[PDB]
């Protein structure tokens, strides 16, 4: 029939500001029609790597919920947003499961997220005692203890601050320029699946 | 937990904050260099002070991790680099005195203006004018006047300053567990902890003497030929049995002999390989020069330049309103930002310089994967050597014919190869005894082998013994003749040029053997060879992570610097010089036979 109530992909992809990789935004998308061909056929995305499903049949399948995680990382750190990878972003900031079904979409945002003085509004967690579990968020700002001495809240010897900024400047290399990453997570649960694709009449 | 993990986390935090601060400092320096304005000077000074203060604080914090409890070689290398006190071990009064002495020597050298007595209404500075006078004049007394007046003013100003400088630097070096400041400079080549690939600070002097002993016959024949030609140019001043007069070498100090090519040309009747007119006829812009250089680097298999390189580099002089430093410099600003600052003209020299600086950029790009404190050459020689090999390859007639800059019907006979090799010898071979003598003299000054009252009596004695160059008139100890040069007056190591010159030809033989070149070494071009680029990039990607001996093993298959590729390069010229020196006498006498 006539299709309305499109999924809010405008408020994720076309957002005026994105979250940091550590405090990554998660938006739960439910009870609407998700048109994935609009995203796939765009020429504005540099990475559209889908794991566990192919983009062509996304426009047909139906899912219970869609999780849209949005954050900003470096150019060289896009490869770490994948199942089974390693690096500071995967170990300490945003971890994807090995049995992940969804798509990783990344695009260059040097135009918006870089200023000449240096944009220090985007941060990344550089240290933590253990690696993150899949789909875990750590927003703690407690001083990392690398040594035997207790930190006691002061960033002295062997005690460093976990979150470090990426000083994004427009004149950076392509491996250091800011990239906005949206990860779509598709799960099927025993509840009635309501995020379906558009149906032809 | 353990000390090694603590050092690794400390290095990670250091690297992260250091890269950003080094970027800010480098960007401020770039904005000063492309735009000379007082606010840019202030911004550069502020960024440099922040960078230096940050290095002081991290050096203060890095020493608390003992070196012997760390087993990972890369972590130990970064910690060794960071834990150097530098001047910080010295007292605050002496550190301030040393900094003041360095700054005032920089101002005296940069703003030194000398002109003829009785005509003082206007005077000439060394870089705008005295260089041109030394490089182009054919008058004996004019060059003698310029040479003696500049060494009189500069040496009489700099002699007490250098006397304080040697004592302060020796105090700092012995406070830093070195024998002298010469040992501190030789510590760049020191490799410790690697089985078999260890190199000692004391081995450097022995290796330099051992290589120079093999350099000496070729230099003797070249010196005899230059002596005969200068005797033709100046009839009565030069003796057949004696040394060359100091002020006739074509440069201010004798650093290069490349300004004597007009006087000492073997075959003037034959044409030159100048391609300047060909680029002028085809309207080659500086952008086209750099694009052809990029085509050369993609032909060998190296990565091409980034978009940010083309957007952010200044490859042309900006104009009258905006002032910029004209010296060609390759900038690795950090964070994948690579730029070239060159005021490129349409000349062969600028084209070769473009190849040289893009080679510097390629070397900088290759070790971008490395941690920040390991982002350098394995030694000070490799960084210049990898640009000089591109300068060697681009200058060949095969490269010029391939890119269309030289006529396809240009006849490559033996005479043009002889005169080209002689020009390359005047640039390259002529600097080797001067470099070795200067570094050996500075090492003996720092070591205390030469007392302060005998600095010049030994120095000229060294110059007659090694360089074969005699002083025009005797100089007493009120003169400071070495410190008239840029590198020595501004606290720079000078053995990098000697090591660069030998590494240049070692790399050239290795890449030409890789590229399966079947002719003479000077006729070899490394374009179109993927394997040569791969062999180069294997060393290029390492940076300072591995010892320079291991990097040299990676390229040439030898664990030490070698002199045979240079001698192999100039072998046609060596045979020609031996043929031309039958009547004349090779070698010189240390007596005062020409003039004193
Ligand atoms: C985001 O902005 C682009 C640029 O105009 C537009 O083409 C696109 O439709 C917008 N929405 C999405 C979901 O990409
Ligand atoms: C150079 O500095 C002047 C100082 O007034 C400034 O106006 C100009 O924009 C600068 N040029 C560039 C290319 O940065
Ligand atoms: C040394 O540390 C680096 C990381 O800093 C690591 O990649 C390398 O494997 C380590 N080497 C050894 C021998 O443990
Ligand atoms: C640096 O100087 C301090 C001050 O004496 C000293 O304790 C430390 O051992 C020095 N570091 C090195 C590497 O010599
Ligand atoms: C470098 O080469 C790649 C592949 O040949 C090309 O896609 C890229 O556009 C080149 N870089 C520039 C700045 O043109
Ligand atoms: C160049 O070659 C010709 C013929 O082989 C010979 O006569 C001439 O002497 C050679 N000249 C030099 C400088 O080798
Ligand atoms: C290198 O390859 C290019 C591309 O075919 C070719 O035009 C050029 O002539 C080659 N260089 C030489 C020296 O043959």
């Amino acid at each position: 029939p006539n299709i309305t109530n499109l999924c809010p992909f405008g408020e994720v992809f076309n957002a005026t500001r994105f979250a940091s990789v550590y405090a990554w935004n998660r938006k739960r998308i439910s009870n609407c029609v998700a048109d994935y061909s609009v995203l796939y056929n765009s020429a504005s995305f540099s990475t559209f790597k889908c794991y566990g499903v192919s983009p062509t049949k996304l426009n047909d399948l139906c899912f219970t919920n869609v999780y849209a995680d949005s954050f900003v990382i470096r150019g060289d750190e896009v490869r770490q947003i994948a199942p089974g990878q390693t690096g500071n972003i995967a170990d300490y900031n945003y971890k994807l499961p090995d049995d992940f079904t969804g798509c990783v979409i990344a695009w260059n945002s040097n135009n918006l997220d870089s200023k000449v003085g240096g944009n220090y509004n985007y941060l990344y967690r550089l240290f933590r005692k253990s690696n993150l579990k899949p789909f875990e968020r750590d927003i703690s700002t407690e001083i990392y203890q690398a040594g035997s001495t207790p930190c006691n809240g002061v960033k002295g010897f062997n005690c460093y601050f976990p979150l470090q900024s990426y000083g994004f400047q427009p004149t950076y290399g392509v491996g250091y320029q800011p990239y906005r990453v949206v990860v779509l997570s598709f799960e099927l649960l025993h509840a009635p699946a309501t995020v379906c694709g558009p149906k032809k009449s | 937990s353990t000390i090694e993990e603590q050092a690794k986390t400390f290095l990670d935090k250091f690297n992260h904050e250091a890269e950003d601060l080094f970027y800010q400092s480098s960007l401020a320096s770039w904005n000063y260099n492309t735009n000379i304005t007082e606010e840019n000077v202030q911004n550069m000074n502020n960024a440099g002070d922040k960078w230096s203060a940050f290095l002081k604080e991290q050096s203060t914090l890095a020493q608390m991790y003992p070196l012997q409890e760390i087993q990972n070689l890369t972590v130990k290398l970064q910690l060794q680099a960071l834990q150097q006190n530098g001047s910080s071990v010295l007292s605050e009064d002496k550190s301030k005195r040393l900094n003041t002495i360095l700054n005032t020597m920089s101002t005296i050298y940069s703003t030194g203006k000398v002109c003829n007595p009785d005509n003082p209404q206007e005077c000439l500075l060394l870089e705008p004018g005295l260089n041109e006078i030394m490089a182009n004049s054919l008058d004996y007394n004019e060059r003698l006047w310029a040479w003696e007046s500049w060494r009189s003013e500069v040496g009489k100003q700099l002699r007490p300053l250098y006397e304080e400088y040697v004592v302060l630097k020796n105090e700092m070096a012995r406070a830093n567990h070195y024998e002298d400041y010469g040992d501190y400079w030789r510590g760049d080549y020191e490799v410790n902890g690697v089985d078999g690939y260890d190199y000692s600070r004391g081995q450097l002097i022995e290796d330099v003497e051992h290589t120079f002993e093999e350099i000496k016959p070729l230099y003797e024949h070249l010196h005899a030929y230059v002596r005969a030609k200068l005797m033709n140019a100046y009839p009565s001043y030069i003796s057949p049995i004696g040394c060359l007069p100091a002020h006739l070498l074509g440069d201010m100090w004798g650093r290069f002999w490349t300004n004597l090519y007009s006087l000492t040309v073997p075959f003037g009747q034959k044409p030159n390989i100048d391609v300047t007119d060909a680029m002028v006829d085809q309207a080659w812009d500086a952008q086209r020069i750099f694009k052809e250089a990029e085509k050369f680097f993609v032909s060998v298999g190296l990565p091409n330049m980034t978009q940010g390189f083309w957007e952010n580099s200044m490859l042309t002089d900006p104009g009258n309103v905006q002032k910029a430093v004209c010296h060609p410099t390759a900038w690795d600003l950090g964070k994948g930002d690579f730029r070239i600052l060159m005021c490129t003209k349409v000349t062969m020299d600028d084209f070769l310089t473009a190849h040289h600086e893009m080679g510097h950029i390629q070397y900088d790009m290759a070790y971008a994967a490395q941690p920040f404190l390991l982002r350098n050459g394995a030694n000070e020689g490799f960084h210049e050597a990898v640009g000089e090999i591109m300068s060697l390859s681009a200058a060949t007639p095969k490269h010029l014919k391939s890119i269309g800059l030289l006529s396809p019907d240009f006849q490559e006979d033996n005479e043009t190869e002889i005169n080209f090799l002689l020009k390359q010898a005047l640039t390259i071979v002529g600097t080797l005894p001067f470099t070795y003598m200067l570094e050996k003299w500075r090492w003996m000054v720092f070591k205390g082998e030469i007392p302060k009252d005998q600095w010049m009596k030994k120095w000229w004695e060294m110059k007659r013994e090694i360089v074969g160059v005699v002083e025009p008139v005797p100089h007493d100890e009120t003169y400071c003749d070495p410190a008239s040069l840029f590198h020595v007056s501004n606290d720079y190591s000078f053995i990098r040029y000697y090591t660069r010159t030998l590494y240049q030809f070692q790399f050239q033989e290795a890449l030409c053997q890789a590229a399966k070149h079947e002719g003479p070494l000077h006729k070899c071009d490394i374009s179109n060879s993927t394997e040569a680029g791969q062999k180069l990039f294997n060393m290029l990607r390492l940076g300072k992570s591995e010892p320079w001996t291991l990097a040299l093993e990676n390229v040439v298959g030898a664990k030490n610097m070698n002199v045979r590729p240079l001698l192999n390069y100039f072998e046609p010229l060596f045979t020609w010089l031996k043929d031309q020196n039958k009547n004349s006498f090779v070698g010189w006498s240390t007596d005062w036979s020409p003039y004193a």
